[PDB]
């Protein structure tokens, strides 16, 4: 996260951290107590997930845990167009208990609104270029469609939405993939993809537009 | 796909943070550098030089917001460091070398190459038009030099080496 600051303690209880020899590299989000959203760039064959996290030590993180997930399952037209369809469902070994600092977050049924102020959160790199040792949070506000698609285009789809790229220059950046895009108190995207370094003035990142997926998060949950 | 392209020290290869050596696995005494080639007068096509140990390194590039790259990532490959976009690799057709790994200073969202698994280590493919067919970059031998070029099933094989002796 570019120009954030550390977040609120587990002011974003439904934040996952993906890690692969106790080291993070991607996010994912907690959308069901059994199941973790991610960007399908993320895909691995199995995954070590950790969830009530602030700084990513779980043995000084009461109320955290570190669970098991074998089964996900890739949005079937993910990389068709090459970059779209970014979304993937991992299904945890067992359900978890929600708390305060462990909870799922619902999504957004409407598209995203042009101009509309969001919320992103990961533990990716900072402006400085070194890794965060506590969850960042940072504002960015969506582009319309016209300016994600003359800026992206031939790679735009509207699986995708822009934003960011505000003289601010506050984005997500690499370690960020999978994490949320909170928008007016729902799950609006994921971090996906973009343009480095991170934070150029007037360009915005991409998100996976969820919008357009929630009939197969609710299919591929509920089989 | 889930395989991670891992350095000599079996750690993630970075999306971009760091520059690696292309070492080859049976030609570890010669080096990436560049060449001239056709009636060029600058140095533009990349060649495996005998004389350069362990050779010009380079970053791999993912427009994804990961820190590590996959066999299955479009990547940029590109010499020099993140903040330059003036060694970014290409393949270009120049008789007699056929399709030929030259440098540009323009770069696509979206690369053109991957890294895939072959024997001990990894070979490079392309994609032209990051369509489904790859073709495996080889050496080619033309003018005393061993150009890095298209050669589909004689790819040159490489371990990735993180350059940390700089
Ligand atoms: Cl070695
Ligand atoms: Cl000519």
């Amino acid at each position: 996260i570019i120009n954030g600051e550390d977040c609120s303690p587990h002011s974003q209880p439904w934040q996952a951290a993906l890690v692969m020899e106790n080291e993070l590299f991607c996010s994912g989000v907690l959308v069901h107590p059994q199941w973790v959203l991610s960007a399908a760039h993320c895909f691995q064959n199995s995954y070590t997930i950790g969830l009530g996290l602030h700084s990513l030590e779980a043995d000084q993180e009461p109320g955290s845990q570190m669970v098991e997930a074998s089964l996900s399952v890739r949005h079937p037209e993910y990389n068709r167009p090459l970059l779209a369809n970014d979304l993937m469902l991992i299904k945890l070994d067992e359900s978890v208990s929600e708390s305060d600092t462990i909870r799922s977050i619902s999504i957004a049924s409407q598209c995203p609104t042009a101009g509309n102020s969001c919320l992103v959160s990961g533990w990716g790199l900072l402006a400085n270029g070194r890794m965060p040792t506590v969850l960042q949070c940072v504002n960015v506000s969506v582009v319309s469609e016209e300016v994600c698609s003359k800026l992206y285009d031939p790679l735009y789809h509207p699986s995708m939405f822009c934003a960011g790229g505000g003289q601010d220059q506050k984005d997500s950046c690499n370690g960020d993939s999978g994490g949320p895009l909170i928008c007016n108190g729902y799950l609006q995207g994921l971090v996906s993809f973009g343009k480095a370094p991170c934070g150029q003035v007037g360009v915005p990142g991409v998100y996976t537009n969820l919008c357009k997926f929630t009939e197969w998060i609710e299919k591929t949950v509920q089989a | 796909g889930s395989s991670v392209v891992v350095d000599t020290n079996g750690q993630p290869v970075s999306n971009g943070a760091d520059a690696y050596y292309l070492v080859p696995v049976s030609h570890g005494h010669a080096g990436l550098a560049l060449a001239k080639i056709g009636n060029e007068a600058e140095p533009r096509a990349v060649v495996l030089d005998p004389h350069h140990r362990p050779g010009l390194p380079v970053r791999f590039e993912s427009p994804l917001r990961i820190n590590i790259i996959k066999e299955s990532y479009f990547l940029n490959i590109k010499f020099g460091p993140s903040s330059s976009d003036s060694g970014v690799w290409d393949v270009i057709q120049q008789d007699p070398i056929g399709l030929a790994v030259k440098v540009t200073d323009t770069k696509s969202l979206l690369g053109p190459f991957k890294v895939e698994k072959e024997g001990e280590g990894y070979k490079i493919v392309y994609y032209p038009e990051r369509g489904q067919t790859g073709l495996d970059i080889g050496l080619v031998h033309r003018n005393d030099k061993y150009y890095l070029a298209v050669k589909d099933g004689e790819p040159c094989v490489f371990k990735i080496r993180k350059a940390t002796d700089e």
